[PDB]
Parts: structure tokens; C-alpha cells; sequence
């Protein structure tokens, strides 16, 4: 359930447990879905008010919404998450198929006539 | 070329053989059979040569000749590149047929059967890697020198 996108199933299973304690198990199985959902707030969403992610983790609202919010984007406001959904500075690049290209031409040249 | 020179004819009424050998330096070259009807020898003689070349005319001769300017650093008619390379991979996919022909009459008749019989009607095989090369040599080399002016060039 960890392998897709099952969540919610996943923390069902935390306290569902009938074998015994696993508890320092599902304390890191914790943090490393925290750092998870702290991952997947950062698409291009909308703007979500203080309620929906705010419990999607299993929190009412402590200041842990502050630890996130300050730790990444989508900045604390007026019941707000701040969009940055840029992607914007990557494209267009000519000069690196200019160089890795400049290169592998030259290398189908070198077994094209040359004998080996 | 082959630079002569007379012989006496008095010596050849002695009959006497002239100009005594001693190095093995003149009889290196062979004299054709067309001055051999002549009198090349009975009245004249060949004379081994060479020639006199130092370092201040190879290079100035070499480097000189055959010089491209910029020319390497164009598109060649950047329109008409790739309409080239239609104009010959359109009937070399019937040189392909043909390919797809002659070696249909293979496991037959021997192969030296197949090198005179083959003297009026053109081959697939030779025609085919001609346009290879062709083909080749006219996309790798604008390729390149394509690439090369976006760096150069901004």
C-alpha cells in the first residue's frame, strides 16, 4: 500500500495493528510519510483553505500547519495556501544538443570510415 | 621526359660498346619499344633523372592549392538539403527493389555466370552502397556545421 498512492489505508494500519506494539516501527513509518505529504503539497494546486490540508495529515490545527508552512511554500495567509505552480525556467536549450549532439556526430564519424 | 644525347656513329661502324659501366645507376630505367625502333641507342642514349625540391616551394606550394574559405562553415541552400535527400531516397527504394530482385537468383547457376551475365543490366548491390555514402556524406557534414554556428554565434 506504501508502493501507490494508498495513504489513508496505510494510516488505517497505523493502530490497526494485531500482531503486537510495532510501535517504533510506525513512528518512522510516521516521520516518512510526514516528509511524503510535506512532498505532495507542492503541485500545482489551487488555493486550499486551513481545513482540507490542514487534515490530511491527522492534525485540528497546532502550529505543526506552521512548521510545514514555514518549512515549504504555499505561505500562511487570509485561510489561504499560496500557489507557485511556476515551472517555467528549464526549457528551451539548443546549446546543450549543441554540445552532446556536437559530440555524437562526431562519433558516428569515427566508425563510419575510419577502420578498427 | 627523358633527356638524350648522341652517340657516335663511328664507334657503332668499330662496333664497339660504349660508355662502360660502373655504376649500377642507368640501367634502372626500361626504354619503351617505340624508341626502341628509333635510334635511341644506336645513335643516342637515355639519362637517368630527378628533380631538385627543398622546404621553401613544398609548402608554398601545398598550402596554397586546394583552400577553402568559410565555405564549411554554411547551410548549402537549406531548402534544397533535404529535398536532396528525397530526390535520392526515392528511387533508391526501387534500387532496393532491385535488391529485392537479384538476390532471388541466388543458390542457382555459378556466380561467375553471375559476373559476365550481369554486363548489360546494372546491379543493385554496388548502386546501393553508391547512395549510402552519398546519402551519408551529404546529412553528417550539414549536420555538424549546422551545430557548430549556434555556439560560435551567440
Amino acid at each position: 500500500y506504501l508502493m501507490e498512492g494508498s495513504y489513508n489505508k496505510v494510516f488505517l494500519a497505523k493502530g490497526n495493528i494485531p500482531a503486537e506494539s510495532y510501535t517504533f516501527f510506525i513512528d518512522i513509518l510516521l516521520d516518512t510519510i510526514r516528509d511524503e505529504i510535506a512532498g505532495c503539497i507542492e503541485k500545482a494546486y489551487e488555493k486550499i483553505l486551513f481545513t482540507e490540508a490542514t487534515r490530511i495529515l491527522f492534525f485540528n490545527t497546532p502550529k505543526k500547519m506552521t512548521d510545514y508552512a514555514k518549512k515549504r511554500g504555499w505561505v500562511l495567509g487570509p485561510n489561504n495556501y499560496y500557489s507557485f505552480a511556476s515551472q517555467q525556467q528549464k526549457p528551451e536549450d539548443t546549446t546543450i544538443p549543441s554540445t552532446e549532439l556536437a559530440k555524437q556526430v562526431i562519433e558516428y564519424a569515427r566508425q563510419l570510415e575510419m577502420i578498427v | 621526359i627523358d633527356a638524350f644525347r648522341l652517340i657516335n656513329a663511328n664507334m657503332m661502324v668499330l662496333g664497339h660498346e660504349p660508355r662502360q659501366t660502373t655504376s649500377n645507376l642507368g640501367h634502372l630505367n626500361k626504354p619503351s619499344i617505340q624508341a626502341l625502333i628509333h635510334g635511341l641507342n644506336r645513335h643516342y642514349y637515355s639519362i637517368t633523372i630527378n628533380y631538385r625540391k627543398n622546404e621553401l616551394e613544398q609548402k608554398m606550394l601545398l598550402n596554397l592549392h586546394k583552400k577553402s574559405w568559410m565555405e564549411g562553415l554554411t547551410l548549402q541552400d537549406y531548402s534544397e538539403h533535404c529535398k536532396h535527400n528525397e530526390s535520392v531516397v526515392k528511387e533508391m527504394l526501387e534500387l532496393a527493389k532491385n535488391y529485392n530482385k537479384a538476390v532471388e537468383e541466388e543458390d542457382k547457376m555459378t556466380p561467375e555466370q553471375l559476373a559476365i551475365k550481369n554486363v548489360g543490366k546494372q546491379d543493385p548491390k554496388r548502386h546501393l552502397e553508391e547512395h549510402v555514402d552519398v546519402l551519408m556524406t551529404s546529412n553528417i557534414v550539414q549536420c555538424l556545421a549546422a551545430m557548430l554556428d549556434t555556439v560560435v554565434f551567440k
